[PDB]
RNA sequence: AGUAGAAACAAGGCC
RNA sequence: GGCCUGCU
């Protein structure tokens, strides 16, 4: 016999066993290099869905740009970018018909958001492209620097806090007639022209996809640069808020309000229908998604959105399509060379692609190059006819529900009619009709109109099938949603985080998986052994009455043996497992606290201890010794970046002083236009002055208080 | 529980090729 | 407000026949739907159409698969052809030092002989494999020599092992300045991977690595002791799932790669610069439950100076078989086969006195294969909830527990597997080992093809299922599912394999 | 004092000084974020690979002087060597096992009220009680729910304002507080740490995690209150089901919505019911809710609702009156009425009798959603105020207060087929099936009433057809307010009789309640509804075979208690435990017997020592022949669904349950008998049949030593008290004899 | 040689 | 040979 797993769907259903046919257990493929080769395909690409579009050259940053909108239509299935202004206008325009005062709430709701939101806000995101350096920062230094640099050039509105106030400092810079710099390589000035500093904030910076499931071939991912992430923001507020009062728009949402949106979708239509309507589900899936939705669109779609509104707010929200419509890719690392004969390799960077001699590359990156070079301005290609990945996924969505709204039955004008739920990138559409003819009609109509738009269904993994059976952005349903449990495969091990955190995370994924993947007792119990298991692996923690010989098993093995309870030990310290189905969502420290010795007991959970760091998927936690947070690389040293360490100290020393000074200052973000020093200054001074009033303080402890912050304010004023 | 394949062939192989004996034992 | 360079850009992004900001937030905002979308439809030409292609019994047509010289073996330790040298040993886990524990297992096997070459590399320097195997039983007799045993053990940096290891080997980074007019500079190749077919060594493979063992590879801690009825029952549930996974050979496989991988990372992580001998281990209890540990052979990592994670750190793998080359050469395309000693094993008619190879060769390994195979224990997760699921599925019908019956009588049955008689049954225990021993393979032949071919086969088998559920399928471009599928079987064995299963399938299916 | 010193050496240098004065005190977030190291896109693969270096692990500088450089051995426990931005030194987890086995000592006694949701939680799952396990579908509808289960009732942001004026009140800003609710808090939480020595940040937080509302989106089916979704994973599964208790706060809030819902559900079966008397009574006597009898909340609890009160009456014990209306609460307050028998057409043409009512009469309306006062006459509404919440409600006490009015203009008002017979082809009540047509939409009550005029007094507001306040002229007699209560609660239980199909009725003769009365919305239960009924016996279940023999030896506990002390050889050699020992394994009858038997007589033995429930509960134990034996059980199989129950010898289980309060037994989730209190009981802490050769003095005690075992007693001897764990987790001393 | 697959590793930077 | 880095 030779054993065929696969021959196991005979019996049953896909849906059910659907969990067999996902890889989840290895090493996701990763990118092994550099990411310029992709770039280069995404712009062509980009241009070529495009090429029969109205050429034109930007008047400020220099560069060539295409214009697809209301381009001529389509003639063939390809993917085709020419959207049509006129249709994008009627899908909003009916949009906000069957859905009376949709625009003017969300627009009340983002203005709010817009006149409240201070500039802390851009510090919470992911790596972003700062300008001033040319090289990939996290956020907040990005903003640093970013702020730095425009206090040093006179540009000063942004002290108000206020992030719009940020975005009016934004806007002037690009104004100013020359910016300049002071980057390190002791430290030089660097001066840049309007049109470098403009074509620095409008630049994109691309790197490589890591870590895909589902795909043979890597992808490109941008990140955009901190002039941009403000109107970014600002417009994606307005489109969650519009999103969330849409019953179609799934974006905005979990998994499991997904479910039940898309289950309601099915009901309504399905059973509503009589007995002699067919119903059709298209478990449809749109390709090439972000390389036609045209900013211009967006612009279209924030006009039409923001009709009736003051007109700053009309402008702040607009400003984002308008940047992104200019946008330059900035290539990447840039390709390398080796040599065979010499042994011997050498690194090119990617700006100069557009001056080095093509005798070195491939056939294909040769063609890639001599199609990209006309695209090329200071080491950056002009990609305005595309998205390079994301970055408006709720208005994209906002798009989408509108062309499912767009057939209600009261705009089709005909038997058939069409609904279903949208998330960016993935539908399903359920048609109805009396015939199947009028179900081949409603498809067409769906198809034709979605072309319209600017968005291509995909023919290639698209398919229709009565109602019933369907998928969805991996929740497979057959007649109720059937749980495929490989896709959270991947958590159950040690998150890595610390200790006590790994402990409550795993405990946590087990939980919750039980919960909503229907994961079973048995299974439940036998994940929990694994990730024990695993987790002493790890950790070197293990139970102690084991013979192990590790680094860390000598004092494990002497606290164990100093013990006298020794069932109350945590897992973390050689302690037994004392888990199980029902202890799931207790937190392990506060499982064992009755069988915890006195002494281990105090020395565990002592506040005075120097491992916590004070707090920093929501896991249960409590502060514990275990607590303690892991190194950094420290691979900086070697390069020129050494002074930014020293920053950092200087930082953190002022602001723990300054947390010294203002005790919710941890809690909640400080607020206020004062610079640090008055404020402390004032704050002792206000703290003395009532202690003296009644309290402790006297009047030779006031007089010595009040006199060194008259001294401190004196060398302040110098 | 004790495990029991029809294909168990426990007497079918001489001898695992895998986990053989060699050793006196 | 918006002035000047923002203005002048936003003057340049509308569509193109506006020619300011003002003007067109002025007709937007004057702008009352007018059946343009109805009157744009008709204008679009005809051709653009979403024509539904009814799928039928006969629509579907067997996969492509490549075709070329057969695939080899690709994975990091030799699964069928495995030998074990062991010894009873009352150790659990990871107690003892390895090193100890594998000079102790070598000096049982008396058989040895003098090592020479029966099934050269056919591109390396053989001969080097054959010192670095006299290097490595030269070290081991060293070490057992010594007063004690080091924890780990770093080999002498000779000339076999910096050829076999490859030091020296990358060319030396140079600017693009002077290295400018080098006549045969190019750029890194990069092409298609070679094309190469199906060989009939993988079925065998995944079949001995589905069979039932007579040990016990996999030994759980304890769990927090049960009160509620749920705990009891899942008790007895578990009971039933470990005992029909323990003795899987798939299991065996899990808990070499979690030890290789494990010792492999922790060794590259500390001797950066050195390279050390990482002997193979494996501990097991017999059916009468007496404890052994296993060695099938030796790891020696070479400089593992991993920065990304992707690197490689290159390891030569010497492993111990009994399994003469000379049946499947087009299998060991990458291996040095030697042959070391003569065992004398008992068989059902006594001794038969076969020989002994040593598989060697060089391999290399990164910082993320060697992540995701210390995690490789999410098999058993996998396989045992699709499991549970469809015990749980059965027992909802039946207002009572299924597990027992399903185990022991024998009872309903599932269709694994293909013989020449037709589909064979197989029982619940095959399904759960048969599943295990998947999830285990896709974790061994992991690579981009199989994620590819996974995902696009997926949507073929879903169509399929829906035809055979009577819903009427329907595709807009089958054909082109079909290409994306084929694009992705290149030369991974196992996804080869799993194409050819799905061919089986389609095949037995709709008929 | 220290901070300004510190201050001023910090701004004394010159870059130090240029950040302290440059900076304002909104850039500090963006200065406390400042890092070069980006954040882990693989924590994973990074942890793993940090743990195999040493020192992976950063500590405060304090480490420097507070724990070795080495430990007895001599590795290494810190490294000088800093940390890439940041004084922190670089240690290795050797550090942080040596601080626990080694470090500075602490009193951790507050620990439990920082956390004390946590330990809250742990003592509810600690006190709870679990239940038979159903195997059966689970109709797994997705909802929202709370998962916090004490919840303060506050918003993120009131209770952030709420913490900061607690924890910091001098931080508080422009914030004032308004609610009363958040005063009386904040009073609460004040009082109770006016000194706490832990940090400020450390309450705050506490305060955040135990004031704020959570709510997540979860696949619920049964349950719904924030006790039971934190146990979701337990008590719900694919397949299986469980009936769980959690020991807490049982609050009568809680108890009586699932009273509530149960009483719906429960009447809304009994109405389909073939004998809705005899199959309430049953299935009322055959149930519970949260680990209590349905009959004791029901005798405890007064809670109006009309199929509480239907449950209430049922039982034959206190019954209440007000009638009621369409689900509506109608208490009369004046006049006399008879009914007339009598006989008129419809708009519809169809014709039709019914009893209309004399004299002039007022009522106070009630119901779930609204409320109302209504005066009027023979025939003829005089006047209608309502108190409704939504616009529909108010709809629905208006159209409800027509019907009642029994006008003309509603009787040629009903358009259609309104068939007064039932699904079971029971004619329907009339008054009933016109309420319920006039649900739909009351379009033709409205323009058919009538109109009048109106003086302008109060200001009122104008009636509504079809939302178009009218403030000159309006619908004849009916007016519009918004009261907040109901006149007042009613002050009177009536008797009654009940029909075979469930028409309740009063001792003059009218009409009290009726199955078309229970209003029909499907609520969601908080406490898990036991709603014992499939759940059973099937012909002769353990429901049966078990739950019955214990039925049998409580009825018969009169000569059984004198029968154990004289002559027991001849009870336990009893034809009534023999339908049990079929269960138990043949291999352990003989060994229970001689254990079971050895306890008894040891227990007769010593005197002061009787404990009725395991007389009750280890004598079908004791029928089988006697084998010897030396060890001890904790707990006794008996095979169910070829599954080994466990019958715990010390204590109850979910199989064996003598609650104390109400004195039942329970087997199984069956009743199986109230059980009396002997004099003789000794109340004395002592059990001397729990153990074979031993005697249980009490609790623990710290002098004898750390807890011995059940299976490693035999070491003890004569006269040697010790230390046992046992039971769940519960450590006792004992005594050998 | 080897890993690996549309581009890389098979050590890199500085004195 | 010495220093420094193992996501910069």
């Amino acid at each position: 016999m030779d054993v065929n797993p696969t021959l196991l769907f005979l019996k049953v259903p896909a849906q059910n066993a659907i969990s067999t046919t996902f890889p989840y257990t290895g090493d996701p493929p990763y990118s092994h290099g550099t990411g310029t080769g992709y770039t280069m395909d995404t712009v062509n690409r980009t241009h070529q869905y495009s090429e029969k579009g109205r050429w034109t050259t930007n008047t400020e940053t220099g560069a060539p740009q295409l214009n697809p909108i209301d381009g001529p239509l389509p003639e063939d299935n390809e993917p085709s970018g020419y959207a049509q202004t006129d249709c994008v206008l009627e899908a909003m325009a009916f949009l906000e018909e069957s859905h009376p005062g949709i625009f003017e709430n969300s627009c009340l709701e983002t203005m709010e958001v817009v006149q409240q939101t201070r500039v802390d806000k851009l510090t919470q995101g992911r790596q972003t492209y700062d300008w001033t350096l040319n090289r990939n920062q996290p956020a907040a230094t990005a903003l640093a620097n970013t702020i730095e640099v425009f206090r040093s050039n006179g540009l000063t509105a942004n002290e108000s806090g206020r992030l719009i106030d940020f975005l009016k400092d934004v806007m002037e810079s690009m104004d100013k007639e020359e910016m300049e710099i002071t980057t390190h390589f002791g430290k030089k000035k660097q001066r840049l022209n309007k049109r470098s500093y403009l074509i620095r904030a409008l630049t994109l910076n691309t790197m490589t996809k890591d870590a895909e499931r589902g795909k043979l071939k890597r992808r490109a991912i941008a990140t955009p640069g901190m002039q941009i992430r403000g109107f970014v923001y600002f417009v994606e507020t307005l489109a969650r808020s519009i999103c969330e009062k849409l019953e179609q728009s799934g974006l905005p949402v979990g998994g499991n309000e997904k479910k039940a949106k898309l289950a309601n979708v099915v009901r309504k239509m399905m059973t509503n229908s009589q007995d002699t309507e067919l119903s059709f589900t298209i478990t449809g899936d749109n390709t090439k998604w972000n390389e036609n939705q045209n900013p211009r669109m967006f612009l279209a779609m924030i006009t039409y959105i923001t009709r009736n509104q003051p007109e700053w707010f009309r402008n702040v929200l607009s400003i984002a399509p308008i940047m992104f419509s200019n946008k330059m890719a900035r290539l990447g690392k840039g390709y390398m060379f080796e040599s065979k004969s010499m042994k011997l390799r050498t690194q090119i960077p990617a700006e100069m692609l557009a001056s080095i001699d093509l005798k070195y590359f491939n056939d294909s990156t040769r063609k890639k190059i001599e199609k990209i070079r006309p695209l090329l301005i200071d080491g950056t290609a002009s990609l305005s006819p595309g998205m390079m990945m994301g970055m408006f996924n709720m208005l994209s969505t906002v798009l989408g529900v509108s062309i499912l709204n767009l057939g209600q039955k009261r705009y089709t004008k005909t038997t058939y009619w069409w609904d279903g739920l949208q998330s960016s990138d993935d539908f399903a559409l359920i048609v109805n009709a009396p015939n199947h003819e009028g179900i081949q009609a409603g498809v067409d109509r769906f198809y034709r109109t979605c072309k319209l738009l600017g968005i291509n269904m995909s023919k290639k993994k698209s398919y229709i099938n009565r109602t019933g059976t369907f998928e969805f952005t991996s929740f497979f349903y057959r007649y109720g949603f059937v749980a495929n449990f490989s896709m959270e495969l991947p958590s159950f091990g040690v998150s890595g985080i610390n200790e006590s955190a790994d402990m409550s995370i795993g405990v946590t994924v087990i939980k919750n998986n039980m919960i909503n993947n229907d994961l079973g007792p048995a299974t439940a119990q036998m994940a929990l052994q694994l990730f024990i298991k695993d987790y002493r692996y790890t950790y070197r923690c293990h139970r102690g009455d084991t013979q192990i010989q590790t680094r860390r098993s000598f004092e494990i093995k002497k606290l164990w043996e100093q013990t006298r309870s020794k069932a109350g030990l945590l897992v973390s310290d050689g302690g037994p497992n004392l888990y199980n189905i029902r202890n799931l969502h207790i937190p392990e420290v506060c499982l064992k606290w009755e069988l915890m010795d006195e002494d281990y007991q105090g020395r565990l959970c002592n506040p005075l201890n120097p491992f916590v760091s004070h707090k920093e998927m929501e896991y249960d936690a409590v502060a514990t010794t275990h607590s303690w947070i892991p190194k950094r690389n420290r691979s900086i040293l070697n390069t020129s970046q050494r002074g930014i360490l020293e920053d950092e100290q200087m930082y953190q020393k002022c602001c723990n002083l300054f947390e010294k000074f203002f005790p919710s200052s941890s809690y909640r973000r400080p607020v206020g236009i004062s610079s640090m020093v008055e404020a402390m200054v004032s704050r002792a001074r206000i703290d003395a002055r009532i202690d003296f009033e009644s309290g402790r303080i006297k009047k030779e402890e006031f007089a010595e208080i009040m006199k060194i912050c008259s001294t401190i304010e004196e060398l302040r004023r110098q | 529980y004790s495990p029991t394949s029809p294909s168990y062939s426990p007497t079918s192989p001489s001898y695992s090729p895998t986990s053989p004996s060699y050793s006196p034992t | 407000e918006i002035t000047g360079t923002m203005r002048r850009l936003a003057d340049q992004s509308l569509p193109p026949n506006f020619s300011s900001l003002e003007n067109f937030r002025a007709y937007v905002d004057g702008f009352e739907p007018n059946g343009y979308i109805e009157g744009k439809l008709s204008q679009m030409s005809k051709e653009v159409n979403a024509r539904i292609e009814p799928f039928l019994k006969t629509t579907p047509r067997p996969l492509r698969l490549p075709d070329g010289p057969p695939c080899s073996q690709r994975s990091k330790f030799l699964l069928m052809d495995a030998l074990k040298l062991s010894i009873e040993d009352p150790s659990h886990e990871g107690e003892g030092i390895p090193l100890y524990d594998a000079i102790k297992c070598m000096r049982t096997f008396f058989g040895w002989k003098e090592p020479n070459v029966v099934k050269p590399h056919e591109k390396g320097i053989n001969p080097n494999y054959l010192l670095a195997w006299k290097q490595v039983l030269a070290e081991l007799q060293d070490i057992e020599n010594e007063e004690k045993i080091p924890k780990t053990k770093n080999m002498k940096k000779t000339s076999q092992l910096k050829w076999a290891l490859g030091e020296n080997m990358a060319p030396e980074k140079v600017d693009f300045d002077d290295c400018k007019d080098v006549s045969d500079l190019k750029q890194y190749d990069s092409d298609e991977p070679e094309l190469r077919s199906l060989a009939s060594w993988i079925q065998s493979e995944f079949n001995k690595a589905c069979e039932l063992t007579d040990s016990s590879w996999i030994e759980l801690d304890e769990i927090g002791e049960d009160v509620a009825p749920i705990e009891h029952i899942a008790s007895m549930r578990r009971n039933y799932f470990t005992a029909e996974v323990s003795h899987c050979r798939a299991t065996e496989y899990i808990m070499k790669g979690v030890y290789i991988n494990t010792a492999l990372l922790n060794a590259s992580c500390a001797a950066m610069d050195d390279f050390q001998l990482i002997p193979m281990i494996s501990k097991c209890r017999t059916k009468e439950g007496r404890r052994k540990t296993n060695l099938y052979g030796f790891i020696i990592k070479g400089r593992s100076h991993l920065r990304n994670d992707t690197d490689v750190v290159n390891f030569v793998s010497m492993e111990f078989s009994l399994t003469d080359p000379r049946l499947e050469p087009h299998k060991w395309e990458k291996y040095c086969v030697l042959e070391i000693g003569d065992m004398l094993l008992r068989s059902a008619i006594g001794q038969v006195s076969r020989p002994m190879f040593l598989y060697v060769r060089t391999n290399g390994t990164s910082k993320i294969k060697m992540k995701w195979g210390m995690e490789m224990r999410r098999c058993l997760l996998q396989s045992l909830q699709q499991i549970e699921s469809m015990i749980e599925a059965e027992s909802s019908v039946k207002e009572k527990d299924m597990t027992k019956e399903f185990f022991e009588n024998k009872s309903e049955t599932w269709p694994i597997g293909e013989s020449p008689k037709g589909v064979e049954e197989g029982s619940i225990g095959k399904v759960c080992r048969t599943l295990l021993a998947k999830s285990v393979f896709n974790s061994l032949y992991a690579s981009p093809q199989l994620e590819g071919f996974s995902a696009e086969s997926r949507k073929l088998l879903l169509i399929v299922q829906a035809l055979r559920d009577n819903l009427e399928p329907g595709t807009f471009d089958l054909g082109g599912l079909y290409e994306a599928i084929e694009e992705c079987l290149i030369n991974d064995p196992w996804v080869l394999l799993n194409a050819s299963w799905f061919n089986s399938f389609l095949t037995h299916a709709l008929r | 004092m220290e901070r300004i010193k510190e201050l001023r050496d910090l701004m004394s240098q010159s870059r130090t000084r240029e950040i302290l004065t440059k900076t304002t005190v909104d850039h500090m977030a963006i200065i406390k974020k400042y890092t070069s190291g980006r954040q882990e896109k693989n924590p994973a693969l990074r942890m793993k690979w940090m743990m195999a270096m040493k020192y992976p692990i950063t500590a405060d500088k304090r480490i420097m002087e507070m724990i070795p450089e080495r430990n007895e051995q001599g590795q290494t426990l810190w490294s000088k060597t800093n940390d890439a931005g940041s004084d922190r030194v670089m240690v290795s987890p050797l550090a942080v096992t040596w601080w626990n086995r080694n470090g500075p000592t602490t009193s951790a006694v507050h620990y439990p009220k920082i956390y004390k949701t946590y330990f809250e939680k742990v003592e509810r799952l600690k006190h709870g009680t679990f239940g038979p396990v159903h195997f059966r579908n689970q109709v797994k509808i997705r909802r929202r729910v709370d998962i916090n289960p004490g919840h303060a009732d506050l918003s993120a942001k009131e209770a952030q304002d709420v913490i900061m004026e607690v924890v910091f009140p001098n931080e508080v800003g422009a914030r004032i507080l308004t609610s009363e609710s958040q005063l009386t808090i904040t009073k609460e939480k004040k009082e109770e740490l006016q000194d706490c020595k832990i940090s400020p940040l450390m309450v705050a937080y506490m305060l955040e995690r135990e004031l704020v509302r959570k709510t997540r989106f979860l696949p619920v089916a049964g349950g719904t209150s924030s006790v039971y979704i934190e146990v979701l994973h337990l008590t719900q599964g694919t397949c299986w089901e469980q009936m769980y208790t959690p020991g807490g706060e049982v609050r009568n809030d809680d108890v009586d919505q699932s009273l509530i819902i149960a009483a719906r559900n429960i009447v809304r079966r009994a109405t389909v019911s073939a004998d809705p008397l005899a199959s309430l009574l049953e299935m009322c006597h055959s149930t519970q809710i949260g680990g209590i009898r349905m009959v004791d909340i029901l005798r405890q609890n007064p809670t109006e609702e009309q199929a509480v009160d239907i449950c209430k009456a049922a039982m034959g014990l206190r019954i209440s009156s007000s009638f009621s209306f369409g689900g509506f609460t109608f208490k009369r307050t004046s006049g006399s009425s008879v009914k007339r028998e009598e006989e008129v057409l419809t708009g519809n043409l169809q014709t039709l009798k019914i009893r209309v009512h004399e004299g002039y009469e007022e009522f106070t309306m009630v119901g779930r959603r609204a409320t109302a006062i209504l005066r009027k006459a023979t025939r003829r509404l005089i006047q209608l105020i309502v108190s409704g919440r939504d616009e529909q409600s108010i709809a629905e006490a208006i159209i409800v207060a027509m019907v009642f009015s029994q006008e003309d203009c509603m009787i040629k008002a009903v358009r259609g087929d309104l068939n007064f017979v039932n699904r079971a082809n029971q004619r329907l009540n009339p008054m009933h099936q016109l309420l319920r047509h006039f649900q739909k939409d009351a379009k033709v009550l409205f323009q058919n009433w009538g109109i009048e005029p109106i003086d302008n007094v109060m200001g009122m507001i104008g009636i509504l057809p079809d939302m178009t306040p009218s403030t000159e002229m309006s619908m004849r007699g009916v007016r519009v307010s918004k009261m907040g209560v109901d006149e007042y609660s009613s002050t009177e239980r009536v008797v009654v009789s009940i029909d075979r199909f469930l028409r309740v009725r009063d001792q003059r003769g009218n009409v009290l309640l009726s199955p078309e009365e229970v209003s029909e919305t499907q609520g969601t239960e908080k406490l898990t509804i036991t709603y014992s009924s499939s759940m059973m016996w099937e012909v002769n279940g353990p429901e049966s075979v078990l739950v019955n023999t214990y039925q049998w030896i409580i009825r018969n506990w009169e000569t059984v208690k004198i029968q154990w002390s004289q002559n027991p050889t001849m009870l336990y050699n009893k034809m009534e435990f023999e339908p049990f020992q079929s269960l138990v394994p043949k291999a352990a009858r003989g060994q229970y017997s001689g254990f079971v038997r050895t306890l008894f007589q040891q227990m007769r033995d010593v005197l002061g020592t009787f404990d009725t429930v395991q007389i009750i509960k280890l004598l079908p134990f004791a029928a089988a022949p006697p084998k010897q034996s030396r060890m001890q059980f904790s707990s006794l199989t008996v095979n169910v669904r070829g599954s080994g129950m466990r019958i715990l010898v010390r204590g109850n289980s979910p199989v064996f349950n003598y609650n104390k309060a109400t004195k039942r037994l329970t087997v199984l989730g069956k009743d199986a008998g109230a059980l009396t209190e002997d004099p003789d009981e000794g109340t004395a802490g002592v059990e001397s049949a729990v153990l074979r050769g031993f005697l249980i003095l009490g609790k623990e005690d710290r002098r004898y030593g750390p807890a011995l075992s059940i299976n490693e007693l035999s070491n003890l001897a004569k006269g040697e008290k010790a230390n046992v764990l046992i039971g769940q987790g519960d450590v006792v001393l004992v005594m050998k004899r």
